[PDB]
DNA sequence: GAAAGCGACCGCCAGGGGCACATTT
DNA sequence: TTGTGCCCCTGGCGGTCGCTTTCTTT
């Protein structure tokens, strides 16, 4: 729904009785101050860390209109996000059920349930043999404690990018994945995607009133949110990773990437807006919804899932997550 | 989808009215001809605005129509020298 | 209705052409604002008027826009200061 | 340990890594250097250079724009930060009336206590509850203290007919519908007080629609009427008694609205009264940044177990 | 679309591609109005307005006849865009009229399609003369017979007239030219009107006016038009004065100056055309189809029937109504 | 009898019974001639003058057309009253159609004309004086149709052959080659057939003619039969004779365009100028036959369709307006 | 008299230049 | 180096009032 993107690290933001204005040409002229909608926005993205105007993120909340902050790479750094919600006593039982391990258990069984089945209905999509994920798939119900479950989840995260090198192509290497920095070329990109997944994950929360912090997944004793990401790990194999090789494959294949100061390879700037070009596109994709015949966008689909869930924890719902074969 | 029209007299308690409209009206839709904004957009934000329309006009002295075309009316609006409607999510 | 706008320059060879388009336009339609003409008409009396654009406009520098509201999508149109639209018998 | 701005003449940035806070309209630079620094508050309508929001965010720093008042319209929050032992503390308390028990204790000894140097300020006769603070805290159960605040609100209200007089009337507490001028001025200045305690809430991370004493429902902010009680006898209810011996006449209340022209005396006096205090360990202090301040001990009460003793004077 | 146009100081200019037509009220008197061709179909001219010559210039190239008239409604002449080349229908049309034995088979049907349209309209309004007499017309053997028989009954229709009309009015004898009662004029008005839609009609299909089947056309006036308003003389020449004087213009209008005349005032000119195009504006249903031929269109409907008639031979089944 | 206008400035106007023509300009204190009814059946407006409509509605109350044409003559419109007694003329103008003694006595006047003109021409420009020498009562003589058309259809080849002894030399003629043109002169003479057509047409509408009804033309193709068979008698004098005319001083090969499709088309400025002549030749003829003086070609078109009304409507005589 | 062809006084359209402002159940 | 109005006056639109040349065409 007509989301913004910014990414001149040297503009302004300006008000204007009902509207905004971008500042970009810096003083070559006037600053070519040219207008833009905000009532018709759902939600901000920032890059380069823009100047924006004090008066006009009072606006932007008092309409619902959520402000991120990202970097240059897309690597997450924070974001402003409006009114919360009421229902506080949801999140008293998003707690009062993550205490109970009998229940936590239960939950996480169909948060991986739903995210391994998701990455081997997409690699069979891609053309992958065996790649064998089924297995494990079946392996997470016999399990009965989330430290068996925690390890299967990382085994499959590894199962799934030990097999990139021959889903890519020849041209880059994707050995493995690192904690540190960018080292691997592809590896700077789903830092991107899954750094802009947030992005639409970090308001899906704030709309159904779930505290961020406490999940059922992450052990939130590290200051990281933990619905913020448990939430958004189900949608890093169909929302965030498609992306990845959708673009990876007709577009940007090299030649636009650099590197400095780690080598640490990076991403180039009029790459980017095809990329976010990318990402709105994938998000605005129908895709029919697999429980009933919904027929709706995934930017839905997020905002679902996340009322989904506190219905579970208030109106006893079953949490069917997505998958998609 | 809908568009907006208005003509208003050159009083300088009037002009106000103008300056302001156009102040508005950008915040909620896009621009193609001078007294003219087109403005695809939901319900919701109609209920916000409609009540800021009302809310600052005199009927004997000014002039709005507003005009609603659905995805299948506007389909057609052949034109020459201008592009067609539309409106998508934007990225600078 | 079939809504008509141009929005032509303040140059002498356009203004020509501006109030030449209007004088047309009167022939074919109601005059609803400064820029926008109200025709309802069929395509029998829409082609003899499309003919006589083509052959008159310059869209290289000129701005026109048009808009095919059908019957049963106008009556939902809204309106503050102008009258409702309408295509009676004409009586002076 | 926290960069505030109080003048939206100012302008922040980040000049050769470390914080240059421009005010004086060009006039007086001065650097700060981080690491220091737990909270930003940018109280007026600045501008800020994007490039010092990284340096602020990347680093573990969030920043809390709000309006020369102290009314609260955002807050810019980080990736990684430590607020989730706090929310989870704050859950486990509420469910536990030991810490609740003992907290909502803090919060109605500091009201009757701030109630009674009230009447001790203003010297009624020196009769108003002579004892209230302790009866709480000889309690076990929350419906037994819940029962002392009304007894203590009435015992505080009623006292203040001989106080004000005949030019204003006064024998209760009314709520929506005010009934009265003096009551619809607390509604009012009650309310506004909310603001910059909703602010300080956001800004220590708990949650305002869950609480301890006032018990949550149609999302009534708890934890903001909570901290608010040691406030409400010690600012609006001093601020109402500073202006009615001065200014606001019935004039000024329609039937009961009132006049545009109080709306904005009233202020005078509201914030003059935020600009100022002593302490009580001496501490420079302006009411406003108290509020800050309670709630941060607050939730150093339930992470690290700290004792949370009320203001008072 | 059909425009009507009274005051008779109006000069009709005409513009690139339409029509201003001025008014004068008194601040200086040449008050103007722009006025759109390409959407007319035709013109009527009530009292003796001005016409830019210029101006038939462009009224007669898009099928716009100019019809002239009077403040009372009584037809005098028209003028008509590009005539017909249907030579070998206008044959055909003269042939049937010097073979009486094919003229009478004609009129027997012209004769047919009003008389029930009497009867159903009687029935349609509340009543219940016309029911027997229909069909003693297919059963006579000549023509002055016939011609009778219709003025038969029309001094019914006339006189059968006041059970419905109401204590209002009176309805005991009707003339012609002279307008002796203001319903008897209002015929004037309706009867001087419909020619104006039908005329046109006639030229669109390339009929002759002047040849005649029922009227002799020995007379000097159009006697194929006189014979073609018969059946729609009862529908919208007679419909509309009965549904403009259900609480509207029953009285307090209808100056009686210059006795032996009764003319109409303004605000119900203005009003009665309203009252036409209501008519001519709406759809009856039509048994061919479930909803087809709007009002206006049957006249000419007819016309292309009869030139159909007189170049295919298909029947002429004229316009019943229930 | 007839109330002519071809002057585009003036106005009539209803002078509190009776018409009244203001002439060359201001309805105020210029150029006045009043003009009474009693003799007034017909007003024919040749340009585009202004008109009161009081004046018209006097009119059309008492049968009297008002027929609206061209400043040259061409037919835009007529506005014609109610009671108008052209029902007999057309009853007659078929029964004519349908009774060949009537019909055929017609086509003989015409075709009697026709050759007439052509012989009476052919001795205008004096040639040798032996073109066809009596090829006139030989139609008369006949009693038929085809035996008519045939002498239409030889004498128009025996009178096109004698025409480049006539033309001489720039121009090559070989026949008469209808639409299109392959000559320059067949050009030229489609083109003027045309102005004259327009001229007919214009009497026959007011004459009240059904023009699409003809006697030797067949009706058919939606052929205006009605003008042909007036115009066969004016074609050899008023055509035929103008080309012939502006041949000898005015335009030259130099103008009519080149073979784009093979038709010969005429330039941007002969268009406007050959009417220099074929206006002129419309505004004379002093009536060689000592019948009378005052006439013009223009108004010898109205006047024969005329003629023809009355021997339909009142079995009066055809005789060929000839030389 | 009538059409169309120009060449200027005033009701609609907007960006640009300064200089009063700023608190809120 | 942060909005919200309230002026002038420079400026690309929008149409009417008032003025010299046209008129004739398979």
């Amino acid at each position: 729904m007509s989301t913004l993107y910014l990414t001149q690290p040297d503009a302004v933001l300006s008000k204007k009785h009902e509207a905004f204005h971008v500042a970009l040409k810096q003083e070559d002229g006037s600053w070519k101050k040219q207008p833009i909608p905000a009532q018709t926005l759902e939600d901000i993205v920032l890059l380069g860390y823009p100047s924006i105007t004090g008066e006009a993120l009072g606006y932007a909340l008092e309409l619902g209109l959520p402000v991120h902050y990202l970097t240059q790479f897309g690597k997450y750094v924070g974001s402003a996000l409006p009114s919360e919600s009421r229902n506080g006593q949801l999140r008293l039982a998003q707690f009062r059920a993550h205490e109970d391990p009998i229940q936590r258990l239960d939950i996480v069984k169909a948060f991986v349930k739903g995210k391994v089945h998701n990455q081997y209905n997409l690699l069979y999509r891609r053309g992958q043999v065996d790649n064998p994920l089924k297995g494990r798939g079946k392996l997470v119900m016999r399990q009965q404690t989330l430290e068996q479950v925690r390890g299967i989840e990382g085994l499959a995260a590894r199962e799934y990018f030990a097999s990139w090198q021959e889903m890519l192509g020849h041209e880059w290497t994707f050995t493995g994945r690192f904690r540190r920095p960018p080292t691997d070329p592809v590896n700077a990109l789903l830092s991107f995607g899954y750094g802009l997944l947030r992005t639409q994950v970090t308001a899906a929360v704030h709309i159904a009133g779930l505290d961020p912090y406490i999940g059922f997944l992450h052990e939130t004793t590290r200051g990281q949110p933990a619905m913020i990401l448990d939430l958004m790990e189900e949608f890093r194999a169909l929302v965030a990773d498609s992306v990845v090789l959708t673009v990876l494959k007709q577009r940007e294949i090299q030649r636009q990437d650099f590197t400095e100061s780690l080598g640490a390879f990076r991403l180039t700037d009029s790459a980017t807006k095809t990329f976010l070009g990318a990402f709105d596109r994938k998000l605005s994709s129908e895709f029919k919804h697999p429980i009933f015949n919904y027929k709706c966008t995934y930017r839905r689909a997020i905002e679902l899932q996340a009322r989904l869930l506190a219905r579970h924890l208030q109106e006893g719902v079953v949490y069917e997550p997505l998958v998609i074969r | 989808l809908y568009l907006i029209i208005y003509d208003v007299p050159a009083t300088k308690a009037g002009n106000k009215r103008r300056t302001r409209l156009f102040d508005l009206l950008s915040g909620y839709g896009k621009w193609r001809q001078f007294s003219v904004f087109e403005c695809f957009l939901s319900v919701k934000q109609f209920a916000k605005l409609q009540t800021a329309m009302e809310k600052l006009i005199k009927l004997d002295e000014d002039a709005v129509c507003i005009y609603v075309l659905d995805e299948n009316t506007v389909q057609r609006t052949i034109t020459y020298g201008t592009p067609q409607p539309e409106k998508p999510g934007s990225i600078i």
